[PDB]
């Protein structure tokens, strides 16, 4: 149920340095 | 590689 | 990983290192999909042209790692393999079609800040995300150049490429069980997986539910980061029925 949600990022609402590059490509 | 236990 | 960068701590908690026992060396990448199952490429375990045929006792799974060579005390977890399952129709003779294998661990691994499973896509996930131009992320401890080795886990984001472009870039026969990714010569940006990274994950973050899904497995390429060449990846969703069959039965 918790797959794909990272303890150090999604779980605490922090984003990594380049994930926004991925989001920007999902047009 | 460093040795493992 | 060629032309990538150092990963952040805990950036890819599903990252698994397949480690050869003797001699001690990096064998391939892999990923954690549950507390007992690890996903990798079939060619990491079986490739007759090179007399590669590993059995369960030949390697270890190292999870929660960041440093490539160091034994990360109190952080990484080392696991032994109970059984290896290779896709029965894996085509090692020709083009690595269906390049996928599962490994069941002898004991469940405890999750932590550095160890956590990635999701596998369902049909909707694949339809939504597997589009040309959409970028995924590849990670690994493999070569930094085609022709040294990184101190820590490397990461690179790469766009999925149109199927005709992938097909026109190689003489190898491409199948529906593969997709390719990477920048084109005219895009300026670079990056690719390389020796040591195969079997590792190509993941994408769903913008709908903010979860990471493993859409591909590092499968093959001709050289590393060569202009006009692209990395090829096993299409995880296309082989999901096999994945479910194995986990459901064993
Ligand atoms: N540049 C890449 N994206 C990339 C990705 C994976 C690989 C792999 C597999 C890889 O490419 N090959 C060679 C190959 C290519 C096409 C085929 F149809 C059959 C075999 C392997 O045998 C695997 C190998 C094992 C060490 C790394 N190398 C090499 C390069
Ligand atoms: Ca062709
Ligand atoms: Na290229």
């Amino acid at each position: 149920a918790d797959c794909g949600l990272r303890p150090l990022f999604e779980k605490k609402s922090l984003e990594d340095k380049t994930e926004r590059e991925l989001l920007e490509s999902y047009i | 590689f460093e040795e493992i236990p | 990983i060629v032309e990538g960068s150092d990963a952040e701590i805990g950036m890819s908690p599903w990252q698994v290192m397949l480690f050869r026992k003797s001699p001690q060396e990096l064998l391939c990448g892999a990923s954690l999909i549950s507390d007992r199952w690890v996903l990798t490429a079939a060619h990491c375990l079986l490739y007759p042209p090179w007399d590669k045929n590993f059995t369960e006792n030949d390697l270890l799974v190292r999870i929660g790692k960041h440093s490539r060579t160091r034994y990360e005390r109190n952080i990484e977890k080392i696991s032994m393999l109970e059984k290896i399952y290779i896709h029965p129709r894996y085509n090692w003779r020709e083009n690595l079609d269906r390049d996928i294998a599962l490994m069941k661990l002898k004991k469940p691994v405890a999750f932590s800040d550095y160890i956590h499973p990635v999701c596998l896509p369902d049909r909707e996930t694949a339809a939504s995300l597997l589009q040309a131009g959409y970028k995924g992320r590849v990670t690994g401890w493999g070569n930094l150049k085609e022709t040294g080795q990184p101190s820590v886990l490397q990461v690179v984001n790469l766009p999925i490429v149109e199927r005709p472009v992938c097909k026109d870039s190689t003489r190898i026969r491409i199948t529906d069980n593969m997709f390719c990714a990477g920048y084109k010569p005219d895009e300026g940006k670079r990056g690719d997986a390389c020796e040591g990274d195969s079997g590792g994950p190509f993941v994408m973050k769903s913008p709908f539910n903010n979860r990471w899904y493993q859409m591909g497995i590092v499968s093959w390429g001709e050289g590393c980061d060569r202009d006009g060449k692209y990395g090829f990846y096993t299409h995880v969703f296309r082989l999901k029925k096999w994945i479910q069959k194995v986990i459901d039965q064993f």
